[PDB]
């Protein structure tokens, strides 16, 4: 189990860690989160009591270093930092536990939700989408735009998701105009799986990262990216059977975890109705289809 | 964006553009089989591609052989249309390639947009107008060349005959759409009106009769009266 200490909590803020979150009052003695399960990526995120715009946060993996949070009153936000002095870090963490000023990552032992949401997410791939190689953790917020969005302005702050475009040079073979547009098995398997992602786990990883960014920050271009990668699979007639079964699990926990009051902006009617009911793969998403009908029969 | 009543006059500026109408590409008769089941038989069709400014028509004849052994023909028809429009643009010199292609039916957007992927500076546009270009097979010389074809064939016509010697493109397109509107609403009457006077003939190299300016006015009035009447009959007004 690992720890992320906080120097202080000078401004009222709602702190999230993965799918959990806590309300912290202005200058309440708060000094970190403990018992964070080692072995997965994690996201610690913030929404100030005063500005319910701009959700922001940091992707990190505790194995890659000792990380902590500290409020910056010039830039006005909680920043993640790395402590390289391992001794000085065990010391702060111990003294803060001793004083019991830390919340415990509140995992139920029965609950695999976070594992299911993050099965294929790797810190190494995150740092290629969020390029900032001087830090081992990755910052994301509500307002960041994606590379594809920018193409249609500051690239340093860009989500370098893999660009997917059904009416592109990349999407269609010369002479297979109709075949490939109706049956994207070529965009999916040859150009994306074997070409760019190399395997389905990296593909699934970016898909899962995109969803989490849309859920935790309402990042609109991540939502676009998540739907695009769902649609590419669902619109391919030929998909490895292992991918289909894992996709149904992936989508199931994502739908299960979504706050009910957000389905309106987070779920694209067209893609889902096409995936669940019109696509080649209508029959391959039994669990995702059952939970969608019993929870959001409206959108359908 | 979409072409509509407001941006209508853009058709007659000097940006090259083509209308594409796919309505007559896949044409069937529907009959009964020995066992009493219904079956279709395809007849020859055409892509109707027209430059509204110059009257040049690129009538691409779709021979029934192109459907042989193919499923989901109505969907395939839209892709074949795009495939042939694509090839037509790619056959033309650069300075004759259109800057826009306006499709009379929105289902053509995606097929044309994919066949034209590599042609990113040609804009594919839908339209809100109710253009009567389906009636093109009511023009005898066009229906004739389509039904006689024995192989895929491109036949070129000027759909305005020689009108532009004397009237504007705007006026020429308005005459064309009025004539086709009438032929669509009541072909038999429309055709009666055009041929009634045996002394007005159609030149071998023309599609329509050699009316004088005055006789076109009478004709156009008669085609307007036809159209209004049929509407009252349709709706009881
Ligand atoms: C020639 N039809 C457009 C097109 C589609 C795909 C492609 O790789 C190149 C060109």
């Amino acid at each position: 189990m690992n720890t992320v200490p906080f120097t202080s909590a000078p401004i009222e803020v709602t702190i999230g860690i993965d799918q959990y979150s806590f309300n912290v009052k202005e200058n309440q003695p708060f000094h970190g989160i403990k018992d964070i399960p080692i072995g997965h990526v994690h996201v610690i995120h913030f929404q100030h009591a005063d500005n319910s715009s701009m959700r922001y946060g940091y992707w990190f993996d505790c194995r890659m270093g000792n990380f902590y949070i500290q409020y910056d009153p010039k830039d006005g936000l909680y920043k993640m930092m790395e402590e390289r002095d391992g001794a000085k870090f065990e010391n702060i963490v111990h003294n803060f536990k001793e004083r019991q000023m830390m919340v415990s990552y509140p995992k139920i032992d029965e609950d695999d939700t976070w594992y299911n949401l993050t099965e294929f997410v790797q810190m190494d791939k995150i740092r290629k989408i969020v390029r900032k190689d001087e830090n081992q953790f990755s910052y994301v917020d509500s307002s960041m735009t994606t590379v594809q969005e920018n193409e249609l302005s500051d690239p340093a702050h860009s989500l370098n998701y893999t660009v997917i475009n059904f009416k592109s040079r990349e999407a269609i073979r010369p002479g297979h105009e109709m075949e490939d547009f109706l049956d994207k098995s070529y965009y999916l398997n040859t150009v994306m799986l074997q070409g760019i992602f190399k395997n389905s786990s990296n593909y699934f990883g970016e898909l899962q990262f995109a969803f989490l960014n849309a859920m935790f920050f309402g990042n609109y271009g991540s939502s676009l990216q998540w739907h695009a990668m769902i649609e590419l699979i669902c619109s391919s007639a030929t998909v490895p059977k292992h991918m289909l079964d894992k996709l149904d699990e992936i989508l199931y926990y994502q739908i299960k975890t979504l706050p009910e009051q957000y389905s309106d902006i987070l779920l694209n009617e067209r893609v889902w109705n096409i995936c669940l009911y019109s696509s080649f793969q209508k029959n391959s998403l039994h669990n995702t289809e059952k939970i969608m009908e019993n929870k959001y029969p409206e959108l359908l | 964006g979409a072409m509509n009543s407001s941006n209508y006059a853009e058709l007659f500026n000097n940006d090259i553009k083509l209308f594409v109408d796919d309505t007559n590409v896949y044409r069937v008769t529907v009959h009964k089989t020995f066992e009493g089941n219904v079956a279709t038989k395809a007849i020859n069709g055409c892509i109707f591609t027209l430059n509204p400014k110059t009257g040049h028509l690129f009538l691409k004849i779709i021979h029934t052989s192109v459907w042989a052994g193919q499923k989901r023909l109505s969907q395939l028809a839209k892709w074949k249309t795009a495939e042939e429009v694509s090839a037509l643009v790619r056959s033309l010199p650069k300075e004759e390639q259109p800057k826009q292609i306006i499709v009379t039916r929105k289902a053509m957007l995606d097929p044309l947009e994919v066949h034209m992927l590599d042609f990113p500076n040609i804009a594919i546009r839908p339209t809100e107008l109710r253009l009567p270009f389906s009636a093109a097979m009511s023009i005898d010389k066009l229906s004739d060349v389509v039904m006689k074809a024995t192989e895929p064939q491109m036949v070129l016509f000027n759909i305005y005959d020689d009108w532009l010697d004397r009237i504007s493109s705007y006026t020429a397109f308005s005459r064309l759409t009025l004539l086709l509107r009438a032929l669509k609403t009541n072909e038999e009457s429309a055709k009666m009106i055009l041929l009634s006077d045996p002394t007005i003939t159609i030149k071998s190299y023309h599609l329509w009769p050699s009316f004088t300016d005055e006789q076109w006015i009478t004709i156009e009035s008669q085609m307007r009266d036809l159209i209004l009447t049929e509407y009252g009959r349709k709706y009881n007004v």
